[PDB]
DNA sequence: GTCCCTGTTCGGGCGCCC
DNA sequence: GGGGGGCGCCCGAACAGGGACTGT
């Protein structure tokens, strides 16, 4: 039937009108597939034949069901979209499994044909014309929510919880997780007063119209819910099978990297860096692409991990959230989340790349800021965690990184790859050391530039560069002192640009110069990097700024 | 009959997203909703009305009570639009909650939507609940300006019988200043708070705020290093102030030199540095507060618990430069200390200028946005921005 | 002023759910 | 085959904002 609930008043931005878009063709097998729905929703009052008084018209289809023997009206309303209100998004997020408590009883109950049982507003009603083809073509409007529309899901979700506040605050330990129309139902009573309760909120719904077929009642375990079987002590992800080609377009990698994502939920180690870097710059999805060599292999490693079999724990309050955080390479992260060790409540990964250079403890710290928002999201409060990097590590980088950072509780784990700061400038000048004053300069209309250094000790090198650019020089400088030093080094820079990257401790970049400067950062012993003013005339910086201006400036 | 009000011209109203909340803060902001939606204050609504603002709950001090905060920052920008100098100078300040106030003044209907907010649910076991305000919302600056008349009736009585008591109101906040012994303060306090029980953050001290001169290093030998980073940091000062010289001190560090060269100080420069030390003794010329320009905060972590922090409406016309100190210890939080930090200096302002600064902070965003609401203490909420500090500028403040 | 570099946001694909 | 909202993931196109540069 037809919710008594209250419509939701609607309108269209201001100035607009009701969408006019001819019915494109249809299928036979669609045209009657709609016919049967419409002479059946007609007489429920769910849609109302109109006449020539309504100018509107947006055209409709339908799809197979997952049912595959029932069709799915629908309408595409892209113009009508357009030209509606905004609303506020009352979905917040999905459910996860990971975070449900173990609960006596259980059931999931989905609602038959939800939209069609809310209504539309009265006002609104005409912009939702529409026209079946096929005896001659009939036209309708929309009394309930169109499946198609940009207010319909907000209105469902919005009215789903006005239905079940009062049944939600007259049981109060009753758990309804509320995803559209689907209800997961749990309690700690025995399965007879379970059972006895179900009916209740069973009758509760069909009083405000939403009815409850036993067909999609399920009773038992496993129970199917957002994509997942609950079984009574463990969850799974029903099964994710892969795609197989042997040419790979952009869209079906798009199509992989996705379920890789999903399945990196509950299957520890999934990677999707060496895949992700395929899409880069590719115009179209239609666009094909060969599989890297790394690539390749990745997806290999990413086959053999989802051949396992594998699943979650249920959340248990009582006891601890631990996290624990795995280094994979390449900016790549691996986490499992558990209570009680080598049963996880879930897992996940973390890649992001941001910054055009950083480091691994940058990363992690990345990575911890996520799992603990994803935390407070799914279980409502933070982990604690155990990394991969020493507490020594985790000292040094915080006493000498300019900025607030901080790590909550965590314990060292010494499963490797650790996390490390792999090379450290020095705080005081370095004696014995030889001192480099480097400098670089760059024309910005010939984009011929200078690079070079002059030291305490009598050397000087002056470098020619073409295309380039006057941070470049600044860089290159920085690494041609770095190339014809010793172990030990002073260099004098007056580049605030080339100071701010290199003291903040990279070991990745973007840069291809940036990785070759770091490559010899590693190498030394010592660096100690200081910075003059510029045109200042503080030798011997102006010895070099003499010879790479030098027919550039 | 309220007070009609309009957003600015040209201007929506605000649509942020709200953001996750622990089980603590939403099992805090469903239980004072609930009651608060009792008493007719707010009113749920459904989802066309197309605005939302950001929704949180602080467990104030050592208690087991929550308060509800809201933040306002973007309704507040895009609502339509003198301060005692002697607050600033008394010897005790007290910081009184009293928003509650607020709640006894209905709110312009028109207005009502823009004031709509949203309570997530653990685990989305639920779509968001969303409310609406139909009285003087807290964290609103439209709340004090309107709420004005009626506050003034009040305080009236108990200004005219304390008139050596000033008074200050700033949205959910009253600054009372007075000269008293630390026991008649309180006496006082507790005064009016019963002045106030009659009709429907301790303890600040402004006679003790700190200015944090910029100061050169005091050496018997000094190094090419050392030279250079002292010129270098006296280029920069000379910014802030025009008399700054360097000639003398440049001069020795003439030719290509090794840094730990040590380099015995002329006669001439030895005495360039004494004058230099001396210059950055004195005010700051030509900083005229203006009441039309934001303040700017800015801050930078100095390490072993130290931050440094400087307020300016523009560049090198610092109103204010300051320090905060904290713990040097083992369990140090730095996104903690930060926060503290802005809200100390935040609440300067509040008592020197009236006004709010715009934070720069440095820190990472996402960083910054994972926890700052754990440290939250204060009722209202700072304007701020993130920013890689030049490591500079760190060298620059540092004492 | 201009050019360079970096960071943000936001829109567009795909994944998953109904 | 064509529609919607949510969250996630990646990417790149706009921007914003600060430092360095020019100059008979
Ligand atoms: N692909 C979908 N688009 C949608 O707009 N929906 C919306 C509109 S109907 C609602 C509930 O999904 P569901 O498969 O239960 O559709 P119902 O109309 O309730 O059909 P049933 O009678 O439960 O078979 O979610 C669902 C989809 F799977
Ligand atoms: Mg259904």
């Amino acid at each position: 039937p037809i919710s008594p609930i209250e419509t939701v008043p609607v309108k269209l931005k201001p100035g607009m009108d009701g969408p006019k878009v001819k019915q494109w063709p249809l299928t036979e097998e669609k045209i009657k597939a709609l016919v049967e729905i419409c002479t059946e929703m007609e007489k429920e009052g769910k849609i109302s034949k109109i006449g020539p008084e309504n100018p509107y018209n947006t055209p409709v289809f339908a799809i197979k069901k997952k049912d595959s023997t029932k069709w799915r009206k629908l309408v595409d309303f892209r113009e009508l979209n357009k030209r509606t209100q905004d609303f506020w998004e009352v979905q917040l997020g999905i459910p996860h499994p990971a975070g449900l408590k173990k609960k006596k009883s259980v059931t999931v109950l989905d609602v038959g044909d939800a939209y069609f049982s809310v209504p539309l507003d009265e006002d609104f009603r005409k912009y939702t014309a529409f026209t079946i083809p096929s005896t001659p073509g009939i036209r309708y409007q929309y009394n309930v929510l169109p499946q198609g529309w940009k207010g319909s899901p907000a209105i469902f979700q919005s009215s789903m919880t006005k239905i079940l506040e009062p049944f939600r605050k007259q049981n109060p330990d009753i758990v309804i997780y509320q995803y559209m129309d689907d209800l997961y139902v749990g309690s700690d009573l025995e399965i007879g007063q379970h059972r006895t309760k179900i009916e209740e909120l069973r009758q509760h719904l069909l009083r405000w119209g939403l009815t409850t077929p036993d067909k999609k009642h399920q009773k038992e375990p496993p129970f199917l819910w957002m994509g997942y079987e609950l079984h009574p002590d463990k969850w799974t992800v029903q099964p994710i099978v892969l795609p197989e080609k042997d040419s790979w377009t952009v869209n079906d990698i798009c199509k992989l990297v996705g379920k890789l994502n999903w399945a990196s939920q509950i299957y520890p180690g999934i990677k999707v860096r060496q895949l992700s870097k395929l899409l880069r710059g590719t115009k179209a999805l239609t666009e094909v692409i060969p599989l890297t060599e790394e690539a390749e292999l990745e997806l290999a490693e990413n086959r053999e991990i989802l051949k396992e079999p594998v699943h979650g724990v249920y959340y248990d309050p009582s006891k601890d959230l631990i996290a624990e955080i795995q280094k994979q390479g390449q900016g790549q992260w691996t986490y499992q989340i558990y209570q009680e060790p080598f049963k996880n409540l879930k897992t996940g990964k973390y890649a992001r790349m941001r910054g055009a250079h950083t480091n691994d403890v940058k990363q992690l710290t990345e990575a911890v800021q996520k799992i603990t928002t994803e935390s407070i999201v799914i279980w409502g409060k933070t982990p604690k965690f155990k990394l991969p990097i020493q507490k020594e590590t985790w000292e040094t980088w915080w006493t000498e990184y300019w900025q607030a950072t901080w790590i909550p509780e965590w314990e060292f784990v010494n499963t490797p790859p650790l996390v490390k700061l792999w090379y450290q400038l020095e705080k005081e000048p370095i004696v014995g050391a030889e001192t480099f004053y480097v400098d670089g300069a760059a024309n910005r209309e010939t984009k011929l530039g200078k690079a070079g250094y002059v030291t305490n000790r009598g050397r000087q090198k002056v470098v020619t560069l073409t295309d380039t650019t006057n941070q470049k020089t600044e860089l290159q400088a920085i690494y041609l002192a770095l190339q014809d030093s010793g172990l030990e080094v002073n260099i004098v820079t007056d580049s605030q640009y080339a100071l701010g990257i290199i003291q903040a401790q990279p070991d990745q970049s973007e840069s291809e110069l940036v990785n070759q400067i770091i490559e010899q950062l590693i190498k030394k012993e010592k660096v100690y990097l200081a910075w003059v003013p510029a045109h200042k005339g503080i030798g011997g910086n102006e010895q070099v700024d003499k010879l790479v201006s030098a027919g550039i400036r | 009959e309220t007070v009609p009000v309009k957003l600015k011209p040209g201007m929506d109203g605000p649509k942020v997203k709200q953001w996750p909340l622990t089980e603590e803060k939403i099992k805090a902001l469903v239980e004072i909703c609930t009651e608060m939606e009792k008493e007719g204050k707010i009113s749920k609504i459904g989802p066309e009305n197309p605005y939302n603002t950001p929704v949180f709950a602080i467990k104030k001090k050592d208690s087991t009570k929550w308060r509800k905060l809201v933040d306002f920052r973007e309704l507040n920008k895009r609502t339509q639009d003198p301060h005692p100098a002697g607050l600033k100078k008394k010897k005790s300040v007290t910081v009184l909650d009293v928003g509650d106030a607020y709640f006894s003044v209905p709110l312009d209907e028109d207005f009502r939507k823009y004031t709509a907010f949203t309570i997530p649910s653990i685990n989305n076991e639920t779509p968001g609940i969303r409310y609406q305000y139909n009285v003087l919302p807290q964290g609103w600056k439209g709340s004090p300006a309107i709420f004005q008349s009626s506050m003034t009736k009040i305080l009236e009585p108990f200004r005219k019988q304390n008139p050596d008591i000033v008074i200050y109101q700033y949205m959910d906040d009253l600054y009372v200043g007075s000269d008293l012994e630390i026991g008649q303060h309180r006496t006082k306090i507790e005064e009016l708070r019963q002045h106030l029980l009659r009709w429907g953050g301790y303890e600040l001290h402004p006679d003790k705020w700190t200015v944090q001169p910029i100061v050169l290093p005091e050496k018997d030998s000094w190094t090419v290093n050392d030279i250079q980073k002292l010129v270098g940091k006296l280029n920069w000062a000379s910014q802030i102030y025009p008399g700054i010289k360097v000639r003398q001190l440049s001069k020795l560090l003439r030719g290509t030199k090794a840094l730990t060269e040590v380099i015995p100080l002329t006669e001439e420069a030895e005495l360039e540095l004494a004058e230099n030390r001396e210059i950055l003794k004195e005010p700051v010329h030509g900083v005229y507060y203006d009441p039309s320009k934001d303040l700017i905060a800015e801050i930078q972590k100095q390490g072993q618990g130290q931050w440094t922090y400087q307020i300016y409406q523009e560049p090198f016309k610092n109103l204010k430069t300051g320090k905060y100190a904290r713990m040097r210890g083992a369990h140090t939080n730095d996104v903690k200390q930060l926060t503290e930090a802005v809200q100390k200096i935040t609440t300067e302002s509040i008592v020197i200028w009236g006004k709010t600064p715009k934070f720069k902070l440095p820190i990472q965003k996402e960083t910054w946005e994972t926890w700052w609401t754990e440290y939250w203490q204060a009722t209202w909420i700072p304007e701020w921005e993130f920013v890689n500090t030049p490591p500079l500028v760190k060298l620059w403040y540092q004492l």
